[PDB]
RNA sequence: CGGUCUCCUCGACUAGACGUCGCUUGUCCACGGACGAAAUGCAGCUAAGGGAAGUCGGCAAACUGGCCGUGCACCUUUGGAAGAUACGGUGGCUCCAGAGGCCAUGGCUCGUGUGGAACUGUUGCUGUGCAGGGGAAUCUGACUGUUUAAUUGAAACCCA
RNA sequence: UGGCCCUGGCCGCAGUGCUGGUGGAUUUCGUGCAUGCGCAUGCCCCACUUGAUCGCAAGAGCUUCUGACCUAUCAGCUUGACUGUGGUGUAUCGGACCACAGUGGCCUUGACGGGUAACGGAGAAUCAGGGUUCGAUUCCGGAGAGGGAGCCUGAGAGACGGCUACCACUACCAAGGUGGGCAGCAGGCACGCAAAUUGCCCCAUGCAAAGACAGUCUGUGAGGCAGCGACGAACAGUA
RNA sequence: GAUCUGUGAAUGGCUCCUUACAUCAGCAGUCAUCUACGUGAUAGAGUGUGCUCGGUCCACCUGCAAGGACCCCAUUGGACAUCCACCAAAACCUUGUGGCUAAUACACGUUCGACCCAGUCAGCCAUGCAACACUCGGCAU
């Protein structure tokens, strides 16, 4: 089947190699996931591997969980649509969720999150507790504290889309798992949309 | 020179989170203004060049900026040619014993090794390069010192 | 064209062999696993209504369900399922097999029915006879479900045997079942060593952690 | 179609069993257990071969199976466990009580030995980890892991374990100075002082040593053994030579003269 | 229905002064009409199965046909042979790349000129007109040119 | 450390429970022992076994460096070709595959091609020395199971005394259907200058399994022992 | 005996067709990986929010900040085998059906296997500068 062996790959050279045996099993591969971006339900197929180990193949994933680095957050939070893939454009026309691909995300959590943990309200709305006012403006006071202007400009939408990144392996592990840009690649990024907004 | 790369995709460094809010002076080098570089001193006897310390530029392949691993044999060799990026032709002119007459025999083997952005090189200077995991097809060496 | 009619109600199965074109050709779109009245092919099988759950054909070969066809289909198919045999499929291996369609024709030798219901008359080899059920449930949960005991009083009192008469040579043998998924006093001290020594065993390595500490 | 294999050829047998090439054509090849199949002697060589209580395969079977061999403080049924260096091996049937060594040779020997040197072990530590709960551990040349072993024991350390607790009696460090046994190589079966390590970084490092009388050779660290925090207080019983191998000039005049004067009567 | 000197010469498809259709201009004039309109004929087409068995003879007709990509043998006067032979594709739509110019890296103009991809269709697209069948030899004239207006275009004449 | 939100919604992050297991033994009171005087405290079966984790061991895959025969009547070879970035896939690295960039990579120190009186090595025969020739064959490694290819199961197979298909031959048939795989051991036909018994047995050596032995026959054409055997060796007789 | 389940059949045996840095030999790496049998250790899941929320029984008001009564623990379920019976086929190491009956098969289930601590939510106390910020309460800045 595919195999991901050299014994055709000709040789360094340009020497044709002469294959004298035939494909052994433990050098297989198997068809790309091509996990689809889909509205709605997930599909996850289990794949039984050399140990007798477990991959997961991701077709038609329609979120995951999303990590703030800089808070420390990971809300689960819905993929709206690929935006940008490194390389080749066929992979965000078809809406194919690989690693390193840049995408839109719900973003209503880390919102009503940031609301929650600092008591702050990034959009005019479109019992209290005084330990919870005192936690709040404790963690407004800490050190760090203050929301970048490229995250509090998405954050401030009515309806948040926010861009992250995608870090797991979806055909490999099965999630769509992430991270929302922050400064300089959010900046990076920002501009490619925008170049190709204008162009 | 070769710190240029491809502008499709933002080239981070791996263990260097750059949106810290409260980040600790770990990787703060001696003479940077500030940046932050993950590096790693391999230690056969080797000295992780400056440039790799100070620099910017990014480079998965680099032994001593990436999580390559120097580890196998440690050769010796010329650089012939440099004409692929971040690669780098290295020859080993030796010498092999004949048995039956007595002599040595002029042989060579070539070598693509890959030379990080933090090595000033000139075609023809030596090199000694150690053996890493396979990077591409041929490359499976890194350039741990440049010898002019 | 031979009927093997099978009453599970009495638990008995008799064959009957029927020729007449005018009764068989009204199964001829009798898809396998469907009902029908036993009227149509006997007048003495009135009110019985038949299951069509089985079937071979001419050449032997079977019926499975769900091939919505009526030909012969070459298939590849795992053991236990019907047209092969789980023994005889090397722990894994697949056999692409000759079975004709659920589908019923006129290609069917043989036809495997059991009745549903019952008519109004007996039928001679059938419903004239009932066969008594071999064993009485073995494991204690089946023997209460049968006998409406509750955890209090034992099954071990009312578990059935079987009465094999004083033939030749030989006394009467009344045979039991060994009980399965019984707790015995046994069991339980069994169980309390195994988790005792466990909990134990737990101990000993917290204690360890601890003294390191 | 491959897979491991299950079979051991008599002429591809370790040649420290002194298996006879024409008796047989299959070896019993060791089982993966505690001990390197190099490094090891199985039960029913110990049984068979050398301790002659089971006269073939069969009665070695049936010996190992009755239950009584133990082996490191516990019983051994399968004829293929592959019992290696230090360890202690009892058949109280008939009270025998052995420490499988080295000789000078380099041929496992089983030295008879007494009731404190059978009821503890003596095992080098080869590796030192963590594991999951922050658990230190450190796992030894007898592949037993020792949960936690006290801050203070570098790897190449041995250690004297309690064969009826299994945990850590002592230890002894391998700074220069201490007795010492060498396990592998051509210098197996001697036993010398350590005198320098000549480090080798990413590589083996070098280790020479003074044996007992005046002669000095040299080894890899991963081929030493730790015995004895000096050549005074050796940790364990010692066999004739106590690890001083003779010339080959001196190994066969002893030869002759001991089938001599055996030979006088 | 032959021949006869020159000038101007639109739009669409297209490489186009080919070929097909249209605005401007001009014209419906050629002896007509009925009857589905015999046989025969002169023209246009088709034809199962076979495929030159027809015939002096594959005559006549048919096959092929534009463009793009890959590619191409013997022989050779080294120029050719050659479009050798051959293989694949070709629509529609939606996109992605891709070249330039002017005003002042934004406004405007801006590849009917190319490559890729997705979808799509009863596999079909140079969809019509148009538009090489190919290969292997023998004789012969080197070639190109010339020729008996009105039965011979040739191996004849001429040429270097 | 974070990966539930404002009453439904969203996740459902898949998994891990020393078995809702088995055998033998047997006295299971919570206070039986005792201390201090029943009150308070330490104890009140042994193994086997399904599974999870971490090592180790035993293996495997991949990878490094150096080292192979003849041939120029083979001098140029290569276009996933060589590098890079981002992914995919894998148990894992990798043009292994893909998308986008670049124009590389090897070569008279013989590339590329062709040949096989090519499986490789340990080794064998000679050998003063230096060397020459061979190595199908017992040990190790590789490959294969009629030619190909694809798989399932499983820890491990691209398995063939497993399956699936095509090809080449082929066996049975009641003509609808069913099959085949000796380069395992014997044996047969061919082919040839050219090579053995359709034997007995697990006694030894080992291997496997839910398995010491016996009551109560584990299997083993591995392996052993026999038969045939002037291949080839050693020792004797024919006085 | 049989049968289901487990495990083995990937080892061994044969052959040398292929194969020219390929295989292989020695050396080395896995800090780029997989692992049944073997062995040494290990193992505390009522658990998506502090609670409501393991399951029932009451409360209050777009829930609460201190509120309760019991229940779980003598261990689950449904099949299909061997078996009986009727059998299709010329056969086939081909095969159907009906009725029982097992589990270390399969499914399913898990309180007491913890305790404490961190953390999360909420409340309260002692004491202190201060008229600065953001607000809850009243009005169209």
């Amino acid at each position: 089947g595919i195999t991901r062996w050299d014994l055709h790959k000709k040789r360094a050279t340009g020497g044709k190699r002469h294959i004298h045996r035939k494909k052994r099993k433990f050098e297989l591969g198997r068809p790309p996931a091509a996990t689809k971006l889909v509205h709605g339900e997930r599909r996850v197929r289990r794949v039984r591997t050399r140990g007798g180990n477990r991959k997961w193949r991701a077709l038609r994933l329609s979120g995951g969980i999303f990590s703030w680095g800089s808070e420390n957050t990971a809300k689960h939070c819905r993929i709206l649509d690929v935006v940008y893939n490194a390389t080749n454009n066929e992979l965000v026309r078809t809406k194919t969720l690989v690693k390193g691909c840049i995408v839109q995300i719900d973003g209503t959590p880390f919102r009503n999150w940031y609301y929650k943990w600092y008591g702050i309200r990034l959009c005019n709305p479109k019992r209290v507790y005084k330990n919870h006012l005192r936690k709040t403006h404790l963690r407004r006071k800490q050190k760090g504290f203050g929301l970048e202007e490229g995250l509090q400009a998405q954050l401030a939408v009515p309806v948040c889309k926010i861009l992250a990144r995608i870090s797991s392996r979806p055909g490999q592990d099965g999630r769509a798992n992430g991270y929302i840009l922050e400064g300089k690649e959010l900046e990076f990024y920002q501009k490619k949309l925008d170049k190709k907004k204008h162009k | 020179t070769e710190v240029e790369l491809d502008d499709n995709a933002f080239h981070k460094q791996d263990n260097i989170f750059l949106a810290a809010k409260n980040p600790s002076s770990k990787w703060v080098a001696p003479g940077s203004k500030g940046r932050r570089r993950w590096w790693k001193k391999i230690g056969l006897g080797f000295k992780t060049p400056k440039a790799a310390i100070l620099g910017t530029y990014i480079d998965h392949k680099c032994p001593f900026t990436s999580k390559v691993s120097i580890r196998g044999r440690i050769l010796r060799g010329i650089i012939i040619r440099h004409k692929m990026f971040r690669t780098v032709v290295v020859r080993r002119n030796y010498l092999h014993y004949q048995k039956k007459y007595k002599r040595y025999e002029k042989r060579h083997k070539n070598w693509s090794v890959h030379i990080s952005p933090a090595f000033d090189f000139s075609i023809g200077d030596e090199v000694v390069f150690g053996q890493c995991r396979p990077l591409s097809k041929t490359v499976t060496f890194n350039v741990l010192q440049v010898v002019p | 064209m031979k009927f093997n009619i099978a009453s599970p109600q009495c638990g008995t199965i008799k064959q009957f062999e029927i020729d007449d074109e005018k009764k068989l050709v009204q199964l001829n779109d009798k898809r396998l696993a469907q009902e029908f009245d036993g009227e149509i092919l006997d007048d003495k099988w009135k009110g019985y209504v038949f299951k069509i759950v089985g079937g071979c054909d001419k050449q032997g070969f079977p019926m499975k369900q769900g091939v919505l066809v009526n030909s012969r289909v070459k298939l590849l198919l795992k053991g236990g399922t019907v047209g092969c045999r789980k023994w005889r499929v090397r722990s894994g291996e697949r056999r692409r097999k000759t079975i004709r369609g659920c589908i019923v024709s006129q290609d069917i030798a043989l036809l495997n029915l059991k009745i549903v219901t019952e008519g109004e008359e007996k039928i001679e080899g059938l419903t004239d006879t009932t066969v008594p059920r071999r064993l009485g449930p073995k494991r204690a949960s089946k023997i209460r479900r049968l006998f409406n005991l509750t955890k209090e009083d034992d099954v071990r009192k009312f578990v059935i045997r079987r009465e094999l008469p004083a033939k030749d040579n030989k006394k009467a043998r009344s045979k039991a079942p060994k009980i399965q998924r019984l707790i015995t006093p046994a069991v339980i001290r069994r169980r309390a060593n195994k988790k005792r020594k466990i909990l134990k065993k737990l101990a000993q390595s917290k204690a360890e952690r601890e003294a390191y500490n | 179609a491959r897979g491991p294999k299950k079979h051991l050829k008599r002429l591809a047998a370790p040649k420290h069993w002194m298996m006879d090439k024409l008796g047989g054509i299959f070896a019993p090849k060791p089982r993966a257990g505690p001990h390197k199949s190099q490094q090891c002697l199985p039960l029913i060589l110990i049984v068979r071969n050398r301790l002659k209580y089971a006269l073939n395969y069969r009665e070695a079977h049936m010996i190992l199976k009755q239950r009584y061999v133990k082996v490191d403080g516990k019983v051994r049924t399968d004829i293929k466990f592959p019992a290696g260096f230090m360890d202690v091996i009892e058949i109280p049937k008939t009270g025998d009580k052995f420490r499988v060594l080295y000789d000078t040779k380099g041929r496992f020997i089983l030295h008879k030995i007494k009731g404190e040197e059978v009821d503890f072990k003596l095992c080098k530590v080869v590796k030192k980890g963590t594991a999951k709960k922050e658990t230190p551990y450190v796992v030894t040349h007898d592949g037993r892991t020792l949960r936690f072993p006290d801050p203070n024991l570098k790897k190449n350390d041995t250690v004297v374990i309690d064969l009826k607790t299994g945990k850590i009696k002592e230890w002894v460090r391998f700074k220069v100075g201490c007795l010492l046994m060498v396990t592998s190589g051509a210098n197996t079966g001697r036993v010398g002082e350590l005198v320098n390590r000549e480090r080798h970084p990413g590589s083996f490092d070098i280790i020479h040593l003074k044996d007992a009388a005046d002669n000095k050779f040299a080894t890899r660290a991963d081929n030493v053994f730790v015995i004895g925090s000096s050549i005074y207080h050796p940790l364990v019983s010692l066999p004739k030579l106590k690890g001083v191998k003779l010339s080959i000039v001196e190994d066969r005049e002893k030869k002759l003269a001991h089938n001599s004067k055996k030979q006088k009567q």
